[PDB]
Parts: structure tokens; sequence; C-alpha cells
């Protein structure tokens, strides 16, 4: 839509339509830039989620930051019911605070996830393989434990030829091991995860 | 009112033998508070059996007691406004809290006028003697509105409009329509109110005006007032003011312009006087003896010597002696607050202690106060005599001496403190305190 | 000094205009509204200028 | 802590895809003189490994659709083991006219 | 055993001093014990026998803290005149003299290494001494105010300090500096102590903690308060495990017991309370002193609780 309008904005009669190209133009790009702040702040949001839940005791080690993302977990729930009461893409475009709000919260989740280094530093001495992989992609790994659908992006990294695994319909039973060329080898007894 | 009924009643609406009944009895109770609204009881009562004996409207059937202890109820028939509310059991813990308020006669009856009055954005005067409770009121009647937020405002003897414009410049914002400039509060959807505590106070000028008053009655009958900046008329759009003030009889305080108070209705709240007082701080003293059960019975002695000492002290000294002799039922608040303080740790106390708690209080609270000797000694042998005449058969040398001293210095809790101990321990803390 | 309280007196002096009082009420609602620093805070009737 | 830079930011913004930039034809453009500080940093990466290593431990294998460039002028300072990794395509001075 | 606690009567009452006793402390080795007063004196008295042995002259002004080493063979004494002295308490003659604060030098340490002595002054500075040759190798900052006292840990990777900011700041003495800053006290913050190891299981299933699960328990602080209070701490930026209200004046003195099991205080309030803090309770109460109690000391192997106070006397408590 945006290469539409400034393709027609250069020729060759838009001097007639010109402030409504204007609008369009500048709502698209509201929602542009909405939308590409709210990709990268769910993303980051799913697996500080998953970690901060699945993963226990963490309360007993980090209290101020379980009761800070505790917080603006619920600030997130509360923003996402509200574009669940009102699933318009005007209407969200149109919410009054919606992209200082989400400024905001991509700000304190990112100051979230910079802190976790010493608990990442735990998970990595529980794991030996996981000394080869980052603090962002450790934190998406423990926070996408039970999703296990980014792990095939992850694989390659700690393991040799293990490109990705192959799995069940059911997503919770590992039946072998894949390579990036398409080899796979089958257990001889799968793991009950 | 009548068209809330209408949306509360769908199915049955508003009839009109109920409307004029309604609307006449509602007519004759406006036409009371209107026009007596800012007069004495004595004076209230006599404009409300003038108009019972002159006109044939339908009025409660009371011997005694005054038209204007009645409310108009929406079905359209008188009903006592002491009816509305009961004795209440205030909790331990908020016994003299800054927001808790025991309802009574007065207080609901001035909270209703108060909630009449602002229901409609108009400004308003409280008028009344210090202390008297013209600041709970409006708060009381105004945390019924969630659409008001109040904004303090302390008017001085040196007060000019930029006080005004400092409260303009921070609580709300500029902006510019088509039709000129308004002003509004930044908190959207929300009314402003300003509450200007010594409406009087501002200095008359040689010629007879108050800047800040011709202001705010510019502000209130042109609905905006001139920037000076750029000489632009700015309009508002969600304020409203609202006034306190002590008479204007009072040493300080000057008459306000015709003009200005064309516009403002003044009502006048006056002190409880002591058959309120004593209810509305027993119910205070009974929540504050429920940390001893021991000292439950001695809750109304103690309350009617706190009243009666109070009276006394009240009508000995007055404001024509000394500029500072103002006793109010803040006094009688900060003696409940006192010896609630001194008795929340202890949790076992002898009458006798109680009443040490309550001569100190009584003390600190009359006495430090006070210029000359004659009236210091007063005060000593009168709250000696106040305490033996509320509380027979009692050790008076054991709960009253000359000292009489409480401090949480050598002890842990507030508990009294003999006065040679207490001198060795400043001295002692005196000689580490020269050093640091 | 027992109580814990911090004392802050102005010092007056000569040419000591509303702006040097504003800078002090400044200061003294700074430290004890944002760092939590109980303040006493003792002024004069010779202060008053 | 980690801190990216220039080249480690983008080909890890390439890795992650989170808008898509997988699919598309990316190229890297290197539009300076070559030295052996910083390209023997990325010998591993132009060599079969096809592999970018960090002091952290972290490496970042290179997509199938991402080619490294470089507009360089001469080669007087870089070594074999730089030039030994890559093909040379010579813009002669008359190449332009 | 773990358990003996001091009991009244005191067992002498030695009077030898001229001003307030400032600090009392034991000796590791040897069946002695020192006592710094106001009066720029050390007696040294023999508790067991309950003689006074001798002086170490050699302060100008008052005395305010001292402090063995591990060995026993050191005494490192700090005073008003802001000097720092080492002490050979073989030949009980002074090494050097070491100057550098800019104020009243309130407290100094020896760390368990042996070779670094910690101070706190009234300049806010906590500074780090060569104890072989006598310079100041690091200088500590941050606290607002005058600094009171300060601690090393059991270990010496970590110190203590407690100040007039109404704060205790703790940080590692390496590289890094405030590892936490803890603020829950109303008043002025006093007497610090660490807590020894034989501790941590009591502290664990004392305070609300779950069954460990974390690995190293983490160090405990222990009160400094001129609120009347006690308060112990955590690991890592600090929590407040317990508060032990029931004082009476201002806390001058705190330590643990040998066991790790009891609490001991002193107090301006002219006494020595032991704390059964696994209850948050005083279990036992002493009136001490005719005056302020200023210190306390326990020793580590014999039962024996020693006192000083203003009262300028130091008294020995047997324990049963
Ligand atoms: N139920 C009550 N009735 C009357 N006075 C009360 C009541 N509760 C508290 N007070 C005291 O009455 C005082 C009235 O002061 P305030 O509300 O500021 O009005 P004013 O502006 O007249 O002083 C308050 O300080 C409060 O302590």
């Amino acid at each position: 839509h945006i290469n539409s309008v400034s393709a027609m904005k250069l020729s060759p009669y838009y001097k007639v339509f010109e402030e409504d190209a204007l609008s369009w133009e500048d709502k698209l790009n509201r929602i542009m830039a909405l939308f590409d702040v709210w990709i990268d702040v769910q993303r980051r949001w799913v697996y500080l989620e998953g970690i901060f839940t699945g993963s226990a005791d963490i309360k007993h080690l980090l209290p101020v930051e379980t009761q800070r993302f505790q917080s603006i977990s619920t600030e997130f729930l509360a923003l996402m019911k509200k574009v669940s009461k009102s699933p318009l893409v005007m209407d969200v475009l149109n919410i009054q605070g919606v992209q200082r709000s989400l400024e905001r919260l991509a700000d304190l989740l990112g100051k979230i996830q910079k802190a976790l280094g010493e608990y990442l530093e735990r998970e990595r001495s529980s794991f030996p393989r996981f000394y080869f992989v980052g603090d962002e992609d450790l934190l998406e790994i423990i926070g996408n434990s039970k999703n296990v659908a980014k792990l095939q992006k992850h694989f390659k990294k700690m393991f040799a030829g293990v490109s990705s695994i192959i799995l069940n319909e059911d997503n919770s039973v590992v039946l072998g091991i894949s390579s990036r060329e398409g080899e796979e080898v089958m257990f001889k007894t799968p793991v009950s995860i | 009112n009548v068209a809330q009924y209408n949306a509360n009643h769908p199915d049955f609406p508003m009839q009109i033998e109920q409307l004029e009944r309604y609307i006449q009895r509602y007519l004759v109770y406006a036409i009371l508070w209107s026009l007596s609204g800012d007069s004495r009881l004595k004076m209230r009562a006599e404009l409300g059996e003038y108009i019972r004996r002159i006109t044939t409207v339908p009025l409660p059937t009371a011997p005694n007691i005054p038209i204007i202890d009645y409310e108009v109820s929406i079905s359209g028939e008188w009903s006592p406004w002491q009816a509305k509310v009961p004795q209440i059991e205030v909790e331990t813990h908020k016994v003299a809290a800054p927001d808790v308020v025991v309802p009574t006669l007065d207080t609901v009856r001035h909270e209703a006028l108060l909630y009449t009055w602002l229901a409609e954005h108009k400004p308003l005067v409280l008028c009344g003697p210090p202390g008297s409770g013209k600041t709970m009121t409006l708060f009381s009647a105004l945390r019924a509105l969630p659409d008001m937020e109040v904004v303090g405002l302390n008017f001085s003897s040196a007060t000019t409009p930029e006080l005004l414009l400092k409260t303009f410049d921070h609580y709300c914002e500029y902006r510019r329509t088509p039709n000129g400039v308004v002003l509004a509060p930044v908190q959207l959807g929300k009314w402003l109110v300003l509450f200007c505590d010594e409406i009087n106070l501002p200095d008359m000028d040689k010629y007879g005006t108050q800047r800040v008053i011709s202001f705010i009655r510019q502000m209130v009958e042109h609905g905006g007032f001139y920037r000076t900046s750029d000489q632009t008329w700015v309009k508002l759009e969600r304020i409203q003011f609202v006034g306190a003030c002590n008479p204007p009889t009072d040493p300080g305080r000057k008459p306000l312009s015709h003009r200005f108070l064309r516009h403002v209705p003044v009502v006048y709240v006056d002190y409880p006087g002591p058959a309120s007082l004593t209810q509305i701080y027993g119910t205070f003293n009974r929540a504050m003896l429920r940390l001893i059960p021991s000292l439950r019975t001695y809750a109304e002695p103690l309350t009617a010597a706190m009243v009666e000492f109070y009276t006394m002290s009240q009508e000995r000294f007055t404001q024509d002696t000394q500029p500072h002799y103002i006793y109010s039922p803040r006094e009688m608040t900060r003696w409940v607050r006192g010896i609630f303080e001194a008795l929340r740790p202890l949790e076992t106390l002898p009458v006798e202690g109680l009443i040490r708690i309550w001569a100190h209080e009584a003390l600190r609270l009359f006495q430090d106060r006070l210029v000359e000797d004659e009236e210091r000694r007063w005060t000593d042998e009168n709250i000696d005599t106040v305490a033996l005449k509320h509380f027979p058969n009692i050790d008076r040398e054991k709960a009253m001496s000359r000292p009489i001293l409480y401090s949480n210095w050598l002890s842990k809790d507030y508990i009294p403190v003999d006065q040679e101990e207490l001198r060795d321990y400043v001295k002692a803390r005196l000689k580490v305190f020269y050093e640091e | 000094w027992m109580n814990g309280l911090s004392v802050y007196q102005i010092k007056v002096h000569r040419k000591y205009t509303g702006e040097d009082f504003d800078e002090d009420l400044r200061t003294v609602l700074r430290r004890s509204g944002c760092k939590n620093e109980k303040i006493a805070f003792i002024m004069d009737e010779s202060n008053v200028l | 802590e980690w801190t990216d830079g220039l080249f480690t930011h983008v080909l890890r913004k390439i890795i992650d895809s989170v808008r898509g930039e997988l699919q598309k034809r990316q190229w890297i453009v290197f539009d300076g003189d070559v030295d052996p500080e910083w390209v023997e940093n990325l010998n591993s990466v132009l060599d079969d490994n096809k592999l970018l290593t960090l002091p952290n431990g972290e490496r970042l294998s290179l997509p199938p659709n991402v080619r490294i460039m470089f507009e360089v002028q001469d080669l007087k300072y870089a070594t074999l083991a730089t030039v030994s990794r890559c093909g040379m395509v010579w813009f002669s001075e008359d190449v332009l006219s | 055993p773990k358990e003996w606690i001091p009991r009244p009567p005191e067992k002498y009452a030695l009077s030898g001093h001229r001003s307030p006793v400032t600090r009392v402390i034991f000796h590791p080795v040897f069946s002695v014990m020192v006592s710094a007063s106001e009066d720029a004196t050390i007696k040294v008295w023999d508790y067991e026998t309950g003689d006074f042995e001798r002086t170490l002259k050699g302060h100008t002004d008052s005395v305010q803290d001292i402090s063995f080493d591990h060995s026993g063979k050191l005494l490192a004494s700090c005073s008003a005149d802001m000097t720092i002295k080492l002490w050979d308490f073989q030949g009980f003659e002074c090494i050097r003299t070491m100057h550098g604060h800019d104020h009243n030098v309130s407290s100094v340490a020896i760390m368990p290494n042996g070779d670094h002595i910690v101070s706190a002054s009234r300049d806010k500075t906590i500074k780090m001494w060569e104890v072989q040759t006598g310079y100041c190798v690091k200088t500590f900052t941050g606290h607002r105010e005058w600094v009171r006292m300060v601690r090393p840990n059991q270990d010496g990777t970590l110190i203590a300090s407690c100040s007039n900011d109404q704060t205790v700041r703790v940080w590692v003495v390496a590289t890094k500096e405030c590892k936490a800053e803890l603020r829950e006290h109303e008043h002025v913050v006093e007497c610090i102590s660490w807590a020894p190891e034989s501790s941590y299981s009591s502290i664990s299933e004392a305070t609300g903690s779950e069954t460990k699960k974390s690995g190293k328990p983490g160090p405990f602080l222990l009160s400094g308060s001129r609120d009347k209070t006690i308060k112990m701490w955590d690991v890592s930026t600090g929590m407040c495990l317990m508060t032990l209200v029931g004082h009476d004046n201002w806390v001058r003195g705190v330590l643990f017991h040998s066991g790790g099991k009891f609490i001991l205080s002193c107090a301006d309030d002219k006494t020595l309370r032991v704390w059964d803090y696994k209850n948050k309770r005083c279990m036992k109460t002493l009136n001490a002193h005719e005056h302020f109690v200023t210190s306390l000391d326990f020793h580590k192997t014999a039962p024996y609780v020693v006192t000083g106070s203003v009262d300028q006397t130091v008294k020995v408590w047997e324990c049963r």
C-alpha cells in the first residue's frame, strides 16, 4: 500500500488527491511504526513470560526483578485485553498513548532482559552445551522450553550435525535427530517430555 | 433529582401529583436554606417559623424541631435529617485520622447542601469560626463526586492573582481554539476545584478593593481572565472555585465586595456545641478505649471531662487577650490522637495512668500557648478540679503531680519519665552532643 | 540531633534577594522529598526580608 | 556482557530474521581498505566453516543467501590467508571509459 | 557447649580507667584482654585473674577502637587525634603511627589475611592500609556522613560499614565498590557485625526462607541502630530478614554467640541483652552498668563476656 501511494504520488494527477494521499501515507506510516515496535515487544514478552512462569524459585533469588516483571506483565495483560476488546486496526492505531506505552514497555522489558546475567550463567553451568549460546538466544531457549518451536533454529549452535529434531503431532515426544541435509536417525526409544 | 428518579425508574415514570408534592416541599426547603444558610441556628429557626406561620404549604407535624431539620425525600414527603445517620462505631485503627468523619446532623445537612451547590459547578464560600469544620465538610461532600479534584490554596495578607496564575500553570494547560484561548485541566474529563482557604485576608486597598477578589469575581462572572503577557482573553473550561473564610468581624478579615458576593452562596458552619461535641468525640473515645478492655467503662466520663474543660478554656481565653488564643475542635481531635498514641503500645494501664495521660495532653494543648503565669496556674488548677469532678474516688497523688512528664527517650514506649532520670539522661546526651 | 533530623539554616546575609530564598527552599524540598531525608528547617524572624 | 558491533549486529539481524531478511538476497559490502587487523577475524567466515566466532563462544553460521563483499582499491597489505579465501574480480582501469 | 549465657553478678569489676571506656576486645591466643577509653590509654587486663597488667601510652587524644589480628601478635588502635597506631603486642611498643585521615577516626580492624588495616572517620572515607609499609593503598567513598564502624567479613573479601548517613553499605574489597546499600534504619547506624559460619543453618531455618536450593546461603550482617532496633540483612542488594524490636535505647554493640545460636547486644539503656533470634525475642536481660554501655565482646572458646561502659569500668561476666 505504501509503495502504491508513493508511486501514484509522483504522477500524473496527484494535485487533486493530495490531502487524501498525505492522510493515507501518514496513517500507514503510523501503523507501520506501531506494529514494528509491537512485533519486537511481543517476541520479548513471550519468552520473558515463559522464563518467569515455567521456571520456579526465581523470586527467592531476584525478588525485585520478579516483582517488577510481575507488575509489567499485569500491565501488558491489561493492554492486550484492551486490544482484544478492540480488534479493529483503526481502533488499536488510535488508542490514546499506545505508541509511548509500547515504547516504555519495550524499554522496561529490555532492562529486565539485560539484568539476567548471573541467572543465565547458572543455567549455563547447569547444561554444558549452553556455553556456546549467547545471552538473548539462551533466554529465548529457556522461555520457549514448552513451545519447542524455536529450538530448531538454536540446536545447530549447541550440537555438531543436529540442525533440528523431528517431533510427533503432540509436540511432546522426540522421535529422532535431523541434520541440515535431510539425513535423519531414528531413536531406539524416545524420551518422555 | 427528578430526572435521576425518572432514569432509575424506567417502568414507572414521574407522576404529576408526586412531582407537585415533591417540588412544593423542595421549594420551601430551598427557600429556607438559600435565605438563612449564612445565619445562626436561632435565625434560621426564626425564618422557618415565619414561613410556617404565614404560608399554606404542607409541612411536617413538628411541635418543637425546626423545618430546616427536615429533608424533602424524592418520593415527595418530609423526612428527618436525624434518622438518616445512626450511631456509628469507628474502628480503633483510624480513631482520629485526618479523613474520618463521624456523621452528625449538621455534618449531613451541610454535606447535602454543598453537594447541591457543587453539582452545578457554582462557586461558593464556606464561612464560620476557625476549626469549625469547613474543610472536612467540603472534602466529605466532595469525596462523593469522583469528577472533582481538589487543589488547595491558602490566601494570605499579601496574596495577589499570581498565586492563582501559578496554580493554573501547574495544574492546567493553555490551548488555542478557533473561538479563542481556553484554559482546561490537563486531566481530561475532570473538573478542577480551587479551595481558597482564607478568602477575606487579601489586603484591602486604600480605596476599598481587593485585587484577588476582583480577579475571582471577573473569572466567575465573565467566565475568563485576560492574560497579561499578550493581552489576550483566556476562557476557562472545567474550573470552579470554593472559598473558606472566617467571619468578617474577626481581627484580620475584611468584608467581601457585593459584586463578588452576588455570585457565591455562603453557608455558615458553627462550632458543634456541647450536645453535638459529646457524641462526636465519645464515638472516638469509645473506639480508642478498646486497646485496654479494663478502661472500657471510663469512656463517657472521659469524654465529658474533655468537653467540659475545652468549653471552660474556650470561654476563659479569648481572641481579645492575645492574637493566638483560638480554641477549636482541632484541640479535641489532637487530644484524642495524643491519648491514642500514648495508649497504643501499652495495652495495660490503670485509670490513674489514663487520667495522667489525659492531664498531660490537656496541659500540652491548653497551656503551652499561654503567656501569663496567672493563666498557666488557672489551667493547672482547673485541669485538677475537672479531673476530680469527673473522676471521683481516684488516687489524686498517683494521678497528678507537679512535673507530670512523658517521654520515649528513657523507655521504648511513651511512658511517664522521672525528672531526675531525665535530667541525667539529657546531661549524658549533651556530653555526646557537644562533640558531634 | 536526638531525633535524627538534619538541621538546615538558610544562612542569610545582605543582598539576599528572593531568588536565594527560592534556591534554599528548593534544596530543602529536594533533600526532604526526593532523597527521604528528615530535615528540621529552623528559620528566624530576622531571616524574613 | 556482550555489546554487538555493526557487522555482528547486521549478521545477527539477518540470522534472527524477525522481519524476514532470510528470504531476500542480502549482500554485505565492505567499502574500505583491507589489513590483517579485522580481516583475520573474518577468515573463519570466508573459510569452509561459514562461521563467525566471538569471545563469548557464540557462533553465527553464515546463511546461504548472504555474500560477504569487499569494494577495495588494492591488496598491498592483505595476507595470503585473506586473498586465498575469496574470489577476485579485477576491475582494471580500462573497464570504465 | 554452644549454649552458655552471661549471668549475674559479674566476675570482676575492673576500674582502672580514667575516662569512659570506648571499646573492649579479647585476645585470640592468650588469657588477656585490652580496653580502650577516652583518656588516650589502652589498658591490658588478665580477665582470668582479674588484675591490671600494663598500659599502652602513646595516643594524644581519645582512642576510639582497637582490633587484634588472627595471630594475636598485633594490635591496631585508632584515636581522635586523626592517627592510627600499630602495636607490637609481643614487646608492647608502637611500630608505626599512620596519618592520613582528616577527622576523628572511628573504627579500625585487621583483615583475616593479616597485612591490611581498614579505617573509618568523620570525613566519610574508609581507607585500606599496609601493615608491612604503612602506606594507604585504597580509599572508599560513597558515604555522605560520618562513618562510625568498619568490619571485614570472615574471609576478608567483603567490607561492611555503618554511618551517620542512616545507611549500611557493604562492598567487595578488591576492585568493585558498593555491592549493597541498606536503608531500613530510621536513625543513625552504629554497630555492625557479620555472622559466623556456624550460624547459617539456624538463620535459614529461623527466617522466612526455602530449603536453600540456591547454594552459598550468603553473608548476614547485624543491627547498627540508634533507633533501638536490631536488623540482620542478606546477600545481593540485601533484605531485612528480621527486626528484633524490644530494645530500650541507642544500641552500641552487637554480636553473635560463638555457637551462632544467640545474639548479644548492649546499649545506652545500661543493659546487656541476649536475643534468642530464632523466635525474634530477648530471652535474657542483664543490668550491666550504672551508665551507658559502649561495647562488648564474646570469647570464641572460653565462657566469658566482657563489657565496657561510660562508667569508666570494664566488667567481665562468667557464663554458666
Ligand atoms: N466529626 C467532626 N466534627 C467536627 N470537627 C471534627 C470532626 N472530626 C475532626 N474534626 C476536627 O475539626 C477540625 C476542622 O478543621 P478543618 O476541617 O480544617 O476546618 P477549618 O478550615 O474550619 O479549620 C479538623 O482539624 C478536625 O481535626
